[PDB]
């Protein structure tokens, strides 16, 4: 009734990245507690306004999870990321998208 | 039949202080959301045209009223009792209740509750059962709740009588979406791994529905036991993404392939072949 859980943050594209081809960028935030959380998707460090997200849910161990997504067109140079703030974080945690 | 086999509603009630609490709620078929709860109106949002299952509008409205009254009363009662229960603010309560269809046809119902992210209580054969993690606090709660006229009877009816017929009606009403088959796409990538002359190969599988999937790194007909599965991650619009990785010596990556089996493929497995020296 007391131990807080820091969010796990996973950033991935819906389809394999192809420069110039439209795609979708996903940020899955999970395993956190309590539920209050702030999530933004960034393009070259700037907040994307047209972002959608799921209604709050939680897993079997009661940890919350949320999916944030936006349409995006990857390029060779542009950088995308997911920026999260939670009570467990001193400052926002930024996880960059890695097509690998 | 394929697709989800369970319906459940969830509750998250966040108590900021003695005078401020807010509740979020929703309805689900396994991990697929089918209902939202609109706190602006105190009513449900039906996310699919078939989300009411076989229920009449009157019964749906009666259930929304039950939930509205419950959400309001719950916050109020917990604020009144918070002192009696040695409760420090802020705190969060979670609940989940529903039913699931098993092989052989039995439908089993459940209700669980949490405090501070830990199990607190459950409902076992129409009775409030305190969880050990809830300690004496959960014991006091179980003794308190049963004193409230009608509450346990309404829970009993909803869990063991209303939920099973709802579940069956909605699994039938939603079958064209719930039992659709959506083919995955798959691709390979590679990356460095910590060991000397060690590489990590990645088989990506995305866009499949229903959720069950089989992905394996292979050498001809030999399944590579070293295959490591990632967590199944959601996409928007009811599909999933999964990565299967393999850690391999540099000179032994040649000959590897990734094999994907999914219900949608009609026995035509996807097979991707890893090729060396940067040839994709
Ligand atoms: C929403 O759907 C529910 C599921 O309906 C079925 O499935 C869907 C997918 C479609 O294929 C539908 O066509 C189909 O009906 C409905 O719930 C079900 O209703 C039926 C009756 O229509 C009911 O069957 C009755 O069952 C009892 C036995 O029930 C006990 O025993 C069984 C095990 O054997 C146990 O599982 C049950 O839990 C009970 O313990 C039986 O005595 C009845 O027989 C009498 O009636 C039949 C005519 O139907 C007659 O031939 C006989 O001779 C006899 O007189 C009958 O077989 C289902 O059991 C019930 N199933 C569930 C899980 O509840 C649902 O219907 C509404 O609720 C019902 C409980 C009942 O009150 C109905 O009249 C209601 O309309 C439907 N709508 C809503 C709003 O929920
Ligand atoms: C720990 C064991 C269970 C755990 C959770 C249970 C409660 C948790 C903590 C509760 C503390 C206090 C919370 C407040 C509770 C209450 O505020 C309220 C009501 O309050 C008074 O109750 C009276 C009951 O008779 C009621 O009377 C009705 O009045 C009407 C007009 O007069 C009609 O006439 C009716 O026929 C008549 O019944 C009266 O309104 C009302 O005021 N909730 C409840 O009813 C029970 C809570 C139910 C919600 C949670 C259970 C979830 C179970 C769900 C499974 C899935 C649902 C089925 C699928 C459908 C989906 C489309
Ligand atoms: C179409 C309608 C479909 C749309 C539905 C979507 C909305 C659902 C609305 C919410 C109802 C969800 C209920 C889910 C199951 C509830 C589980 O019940 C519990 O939560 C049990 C409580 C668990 C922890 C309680 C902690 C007790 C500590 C508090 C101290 C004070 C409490 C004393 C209270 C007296
Ligand atoms: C209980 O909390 C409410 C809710 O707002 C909280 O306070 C905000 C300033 C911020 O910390 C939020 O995250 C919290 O949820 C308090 O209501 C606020 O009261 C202050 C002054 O009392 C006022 O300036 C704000 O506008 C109010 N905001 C809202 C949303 O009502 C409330 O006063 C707290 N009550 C007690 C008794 O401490
Ligand atoms: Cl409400
Ligand atoms: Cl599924
Ligand atoms: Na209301």
């Amino acid at each position: 009734p007391k131990i807080q859980r820091t969010p796990k943050i996973q950033v991935y594209s819906r389809h394999p990245a192809e420069n110039g081809k439209s795609n979708f960028l996903n940020c899955y935030v999970s395993g956190f507690h309590p539920s209050d959380i702030e999530v933004d998707l960034l393009k070259n460090g700037e907040r994307i306004e047209k972002v959608e997200h799921s209604d709050l849910s939680f897993s079997k161990d009661w940890s919350f999870y949320l999916l944030y997504y936006t349409e995006f067109t990857p390029t060779e140079k542009d950088e995308y990321a997911c920026r999260v703030n939670h009570v467990t974080l001193s400052q926002p945690k930024i996880v960059k998208w890695d097509r690998d | 039949f394929q697709g989800p086999t369970s319906f459940h509603v969830i509750q998250t009630s966040s108590f900021t202080n003695s005078t401020w609490a807010q509740t979020q709620g929703s309805g689900w078929l396994d991990d697929l959301q089918i209902h939202g709860w609109d706190s602006d109106s105190g009513t449900a949002i039906f996310l699919k045209p078939w989300s009411k299952g076989n229920f009449s509008d009157k019964e749906v409205a009666e259930l929304e009223e039950i939930f509205r009254v419950y959400i309001f009363g719950f916050a109020r009662e917990v604020q009144d009792f918070a002192g009696d229960f040695q409760m420090k603010y802020p705190f969060e309560i979670q609940g989940i209740a529903g039913c699931e269809l098993h092989s052989g046809g039995a439908i089993v119902s459940f209700l669980r509750g949490a405090l501070g992210g830990l199990d607190f209580l459950s409902v076992k054969n129409a009775s409030c059962v305190p969880s050990p993690e809830g300690g004496s606090r959960a014991q006091k709660f179980c003794a308190l709740i049963i004193q409230y006229q009608g509450i346990m009877e309404t829970v009993r009816i909803l869990l063991y009588e209303t939920c099973p017929r709802y579940l069956l009606g909605v699994l039938n009403a939603g079958k064209a979406d719930l039992q659709r088959q959506v083919k995955p796409e798959a691709w390979l990538s590679s990356g460095p791994s910590p060991g000397p002359g060690r590489l990590q190969l990645v088989c990506h599988v995305s866009g499949f529905y229903p959720k069950p999937v089989w992905v394996m790194w292979m050498r001809g007909e030999q399944e590579q036991q070293g295959t490591q599965l990632g967590d199944i991650l959601p996409n928007a619009n009811w599909t999933w993404y999964l990565r299967a990785t393999l850690d391999v010596a540099d000179g032994e990556a040649a000959g590897l392939s990734c094999r994907v089996k999914h219900s949608s493929l009609e026995g035509q497995d996807i097979i991707l072949y890893w090729r060396g020296s940067g040839l994709n």
